[PDB]
């Protein structure tokens, strides 16, 4: 998506 | 002399076992507090990652 998961590292 | 090196906010960090004071357990990670110098100071790491003394630590605290 990469999800970027944005890793949200959240 | 053990070291501990953990993420807050996205940010890495580490510091000594000695330095640390407060360590709980908090489901499969563990929460404690520290004292950067003069400030106190909080943090966490998984009990999957921990080094042996800080589960110790965490052992001793629960009596």
């Amino acid at each position: 998506t990469x999800x970027x998961x944005x890793x949200x590292x959240x | 002399m053990v070291k501990v090196k953990f993420k807050y906010k996205g940010e890495e960090k580490e510091v000594d076992t000695s330095k640390i004071k407060k360590v709980w357990r908090a489901g499969k990670a563990v929460s404690f507090t520290y004292d950067d110098n003069g400030k106190t100071g909080r943090g966490a790491v998984s009990e999957k990652d921990a080094p042996k003394e800080l589960l110790d630590m965490l052992a001793r605290a629960e009596r």
